[PDB]
């Protein structure tokens, strides 16, 4: 476009009949135009042509004095240019540097016809019993029901939970009818929230609706942690309610609560929320650690398990379940432990164990043969290490016994491949150890934390030794007196080894002089006593007075009336509500990158992370029927500014995108 | 009217019925091959469905029972053939009929009726329209000659399934008609299937005139005058012509007045039109009937303004021809026009089709131009 | 004595016990002084190995000794449905050399028998104090690994020893097809 002159564009001329067939004609002239790369004023002249008054001829000088045909806004919600900018800018801008050539998972899975409904499983009973009655029937059932930890705790202790919805969604109605049989499936919660928000630019909202609607008969189970739903922080009783009443609604069948200091008064409102329901089951867990089994185990005994398990029975649990974080369960405490809670008590039991040192089908093994109901399972290409253990050992374990849990081998082993290829394309986001650790057992660790661990001590100076890191999270674990670690104090005990290997304090001489340290926050904020009451008892009776004379503690807002307000009606204005309300600095870039590109989740891992490459053409599937085809075509090299054009294909049609190489600056 | 339609076409015609429907406030759905999915009449469309496997592209096109499943799915309500394709076969409005979705076309029992040849000659007759002299279908060469014994030479033999002019010869005697039937008889029967051939009395310096007609459901039938499709190159249509210059007006009253007989004794109830041929001394030999809508319709469109596709698709559901206006006094043609189709054909190696990348593309307008149809830069 | 497919199953017609019972005895009547099973695949179950061993040791008046991989993972709970009914010896590797298709760790091993009637007796300090040699040692030989991922379920069906699935693996990526190994897999089948 010129500067100099007028803006004169095209000039459109219809004729008709009568003056209502020209209209009409001009209507349609005008939505067929299609004109990209500047500013028209097409929806001024659609504002005035769809106005009655002048399709029945009442013209007039003043025909203008109505006010609302000027500013019609709703331009054009143009989606393929903003997913154009957005590829093009990944591709000009990619941090990861060459590749081999592209992986593509879909062509991996089995043939199969998906057009039938799927049988009925968990949730027609479910439905059709209750909870009690689900539980009374899971109780009295000879078989041993497998729950799939795949979609959650597979991906986060190998992937850096980095895995998208698009995989899990293609994937998900094949498990649905050729495995109708599975107990439930965990796929929401944990870690997923906040990483979902902040790297990967989605609502997690509408993750667990398309799970849900992908798979209508299978139990979907959500791993809550008390009054901390899925933050790090006590929250308000009512946005706690508020929580599980919309993720009940949404379609969360199962609750598993559980807490890092095992006590009761941190656990009761959830469970309450839950009850409440009538339509959800609660399990509550208890976190396992030490040995009992040892003559000298004087504090982790099975006494204190026991007062444990009554106190959570009187609490009104529907399930009971054993939490084990880094694989310290051996056969004989396991069966020892199964088989007291099993006689004292009425319940279901549990067992959820990491394979951290190798070899805890055994643990599994020893547990289904005193009395436990249900175990944890992933999937073979994402097990082992600091995963869950393999699903076609559990199935292969129990076949043609008493304990058959029904499930067809190789029907397990058919989406193997799919795994494989999803694995290999997450590269640049691997984590996982060379193999089993012996060491465990003397720094135990949870094995989600483990990898991390490994990437800060490469990341962040000592590499070649990294005994260093385990003796101080020894030492650090012996000072404060045997805590139980699972999310919350398991990074106030790595800060503390990370400033203990970062001070020189070689083992013990920071219990001397605690004052004189940088000591991270989260530690005060333990020794202040937000979290509760350690197991053992307070580890203080030198080390702190109180608090050693830092200060005091930060004061607590009310809420706001309004978002009590919002809190009470069930709709997308609560979900929003939560996710600014839990996490505002994430959400609110969230927002603003949905703004700025339109709507990103629907792209695959490989356009998403890489961007567009020659000779290849992409299908995005935008609405039911509305699919985009993208390609490339060439790109040029950056003129004395640092910007570059690149031409791309959308649709079969040639478009010209500015993009800014920021590595030439 | 109808809430939703299907177009099971490609082309521009797809993009005209889009056009007509956006005008009528109805709802599009397009179906597209695998290997036609750059094609633009599937982003032109509200919804858009992928039929076929991953072969045989022109096959998937002929497939009733995948369209009508797909359009069950979809919702729709109405089918529209366009022409070409499924837009003669009685497979598709039985297929509708045993269905909730209606057929956009004459009649399921009218399509029957044309497709055999020759007793549309048995209905002109008894229609009384002039008629020319009718052989009987025979693929036996001793029984063509002992009917051709009795002819007026010279003779066009013409095949049986032939339409368009592929496979006609003109034979000015009787001793080279056998050689001539053996040679037609065999290219029917390699380009058809059907080995039989027929033929007819060869009428001198001819010229073409089509004759438009529309009708609704419960009987009325009115016509759009004359066209001329003279200009032929190996009987292909190359040049459309407006009303026929040279005609004194009792010529065009009477074929208007004969052609709207017929069309009303044959229980029309949709548009199409009826075909005839002039010679020197002047006489209507009615060669057939089509019943659709040709690529010419534009011609007419420019001269007596009224809009065919629209009037079509109110006329399926269930609209007389007096709501909509069109009544015959107020129908009078000004002005002439033309038609002309650009194509890929190279008029120096032969005719064949060239394919490439389109490099440079630049149109044109104006007034009193017209352009259906359009490609993009860098097309293939 | 080798090894294969599953016994406990009903339609397993060819390797049933009563060819392994009799495989021993004529190993006894040749002068055997140690009877042992070879399970080089990691196709022992639990509740085959229990019956087995059972059989075994009531029949017959040897030691036992067992000797398995871990290739579909998790295989130390055949050890330890076997020393429940008259095992006598297991094997182990060291953890940095162990899983995937190696032999099962032995701090595992040590472990799972710790403070119990079957106490090996063996400090765990002690074997767990010489495991970074071995993982500065595999650091080392980094050009010349072959191991695999992780644990594989397929095993089940193209059942391979797992000194072999390495060079097979290495072979298929650097002989032709490797992007796709499914057919290696069926053919060996086959
Ligand atoms: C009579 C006629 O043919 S025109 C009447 C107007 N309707 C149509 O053109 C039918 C199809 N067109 C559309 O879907 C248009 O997007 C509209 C007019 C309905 C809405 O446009 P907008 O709101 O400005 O943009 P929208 O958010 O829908 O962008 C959709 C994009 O996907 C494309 N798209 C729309 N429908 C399809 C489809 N069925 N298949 C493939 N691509 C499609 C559009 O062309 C557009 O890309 P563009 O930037 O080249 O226009
Ligand atoms: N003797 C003839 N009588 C009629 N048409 C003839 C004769 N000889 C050749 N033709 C040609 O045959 C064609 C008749 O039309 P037809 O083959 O039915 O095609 P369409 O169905 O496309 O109109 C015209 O192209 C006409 O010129
Ligand atoms: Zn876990
Ligand atoms: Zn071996």
């Amino acid at each position: 476009i010129s500067p100099y002159f007028d803006s004169m564009l095209v000039k459109l001329t219809c004729r008709g009949r009568d003056l209502p067939t020209a209209v009409s004609r001009a209507r349609r002239a005008i939505a067929e135009f299609r004109i990209r790369g500047v500013s028209t004023n097409i929806p001024f002249l659609q504002a005035v042509l769809d106005d009655p008054d002048f399709r029945a001829g009442r013209v007039t000088t003043s025909f203008i004095d109505e006010r609302p045909q000027l500013l019609t806004a709703r331009a054009s919600a143009d989606r393929g240019t903003k997913i154009l900018n957005f590829l093009a800018d990944v591709t000009v801008n990619n941090p990861y540097g060459s590749r081999p050539s592209t992986i593509y998972p879909d062509d991996k899975l089995p043939d199969l016809d998906l057009r039938a409904a799927p049988p009925a499983g968990s949730k027609q009973r479910l439905v059709k019993l209750g909870p009690e009655g689900f539980a009374r029937w899971l109780r009295e059932s000879a078989a041993v029901g497998v729950t799939d930890t795949t979609f959650r705790d597979a991906h986060q202790s190998l992937l850096a939970t980095r895995v998208r919805t698009s995989g899990l969604s293609r994937v998900a109605p094949y498990l649905a009818r050729t495995m109708p049989q599975l107990l439930s499936v965990e796929c929401w919660g944990g870690a997923t929230y906040d990483v979902a928000l902040r790297f990967l630019k989605e609502d997690p909202w509408e993750r667990l609706a398309t799970l849900r609607a992908a798979m209508p008969n299978i139990c979907l189970q959500m791993l809550l942690r008390g009054r901390n739903t899925v933050g790090y922080t006590p929250y308000p009783e009512i946005v706690t309610s508020a929580f599980v009443q919309e993720a009940t609604a949404t379609g969360i069948d199962i609750f598993r609560i559980f807490d890092a200091l095992n006590n009761i008064e941190s656990m009761r409102p959830a469970i309450d929320a839950v009850r409440e329901t009538g339509s959800a089951i609660a399990e509550v867990a208890m976190c396992y650690t030490g040995d009992l089994t040892d003559p000298g185990e004087q504090l982790y005994t099975l006494d204190y398990y026991l007062k444990l398990a009554e106190q959570i029975v009187d609490a009104g649990a529907h399930v009971l379940a054993i939490k084990d974080m880094a694989g310290l369960l051996r056969p004989p405490a396991a069966q020892r432990l199964v088989s007291a809670l099993r006689s004292r008590f009425d319940l279901p039991v549990h067992l959820h164990t990491h394979d951290t040192p190798g070899g805890q089908l055994a643990s599994y093994v020893a547990a289904w043969h005193a009395g436990a109901d249900a175990v944890d399972g992933a999937a073979a290409p994402l097990a082992g290490t600091t995963s869950q253990p393999a699903l076609s050992s559990i199935v292969a374990a129990a076949a043609h016994t008493e304990y058959d849990t029904g499930l067809s081998l190789s029907a397990v082993c058919a989406l193997e491949p799919y795994w494989e290829a999803l694995r290999k394309v997450y590269a640049p986001f691997e984590s996982g150890l060379p193999g089993p650790t012996g060491r465990v057992y003397h720094h135990e660790i949870p094995g989600g934390q483990l990898s991390n661990l490994r990437q800060q001590a490469i990341a962040l100076g000592l590499g070649d030794r990294f005994e260093e890191i385990e003796e101080a999270y020894a030492g650090a674990d012996r000072v404060l007196g045997r805590l139980v670690k699972v999310t919350p104090t398991s990074k106030v005990v790595g800060d503390l080894a990370l400033a203990l290997v970062g001070a020189g304090v070689s083992a013990d001489e920071f219990a001397s002089d605690p004052a004189r340290f940088g000591i991270p926050e989260s530690v005060l904020g333990f020794l202040r006593g937000e979290l509760g009451d350690p197991p053992g008892g307070w580890p203080e009776p030198l080390r702190t007075a109180a608090l050693a004379g830092r200060g005091a503690a930060r004061p607590t807002a009310q809420l706001a009336a309004d978002d009590e307000i919002a809190l009470s009606s069930v709709g997308a204005k609560r979900q929003a509500t939560l996710n600014r309300l839990l996490f505002p600095s994430p959400t609110k870039e969230f927002n603003e990158h949905r703004e700025a590109y339109g709507d990103t989740s629907q792209l695959s891992a490989n356009q998403f992370f890489y961007g567009l490459r020659q000779g290849e053409e992409h299908r995005v599937k935008l609405e039911r029927g509305v699919e985009l085809l993208i390609g490339l075509e060439a790109i040029s090299e950056p003129d004395e500014r640092g910007m570059r054009t690149v031409m791309c294909i959308l649709n079969g049609q040639l478009r010209p995108v500015l993009v800014r190489d920021r590595s030439i600056a | 009217m109808f809430s939703k339609v299907l177009v099971a076409n490609r082309g521009e015609i797809a993009i005209r019925a889009f056009r007509a429907a956006y005008e009528l406030g109805v709802g599009t759905v397009a179906v597209y091959p695998y290997e036609d999915r750059n094609s633009q009449h599937r982003l032109k469309a509200d919804e858009s469905y992928q039929i076929g496997d991953i072969g045989h592209p022109v096959h998937a096109y002929l497939s009733v029972d995948e369209i009508v499943a797909t359009a069950r799915r979809a919702g729709a309500d109405a089918i529209y053939p366009g022409y070409g394709f499924l837009s003669e076969n009685p497979d598709l409005a039985a297929a509708c009929a045993a269905a909730g979705i209606s057929f956009v076309g004459p009649s399921a029992e009218v399509l029957e009726l044309a497709g055999n040849k020759s007793r549309a000659i048995a209905a002109a007759r008894e229609a009384g329209l002039p008629v020319l002299m009718s052989s009987a279908p025979s693929a036996s060469v001793d029984e063509l000659l002992s009917v051709a014994a009795g002819m007026p030479f010279p003779l066009f033999v013409k095949a049986v399934a032939g339409g368009g002019g592929r496979g006609m010869r003109r034979v000015g005697d009787i001793a080279a008609l056998p050689e001539a039937i053996e040679a037609a008889s065999r290219e029917a029967e390699s380009a058809f299937g059907d080995p039989t051939v027929y033929l007819e009395q060869a009428v001198i310096n001819p010229r073409h005139i089509e004759v438009q007609i529309l009708a609704d459901n419960l009987g009325d039938v009115i016509h759009l005058y004359e066209r001329d499709c003279s200009v032929q190159r190996r009987h292909q249509k190359v040049i459309e012509l407006a009303p026929a210059p040279h005609l004194d007006a009792e010529l065009r009253y009477k074929m208007c007045v004969d052609a709207v007989a017929f069309a009303r004794h044959i229980g029309y109830s949709c548009a199409g039109t009826v075909e005839f041929l002039l010679d020197e001394r002047g006489e209507y030999v009615f060669i057939e009937m089509n019943p659709r809508v040709q690529v010419e319709h534009t011609v007419t469109e420019e001269i007596t303004d009224v809009d065919l596709v629209a009037s079509q698709l109110r006329i399926a559901a269930g609209e007389t021809l007096e709501q909509l206006g069109l009544r015959q006094e107020d129908i009078a043609p000004h002005g002439a026009a033309l038609q002309c189709r650009i194509t890929t054909e190279d008029p120096a190696n032969g005719f064949r089709p060239d394919t490439g990348r389109i490099s440079a593309l630049r149109t044109a307008g104006g007034a009193g131009v017209r352009l259906d149809g359009s490609t993009n830069l860098g097309a293939e």
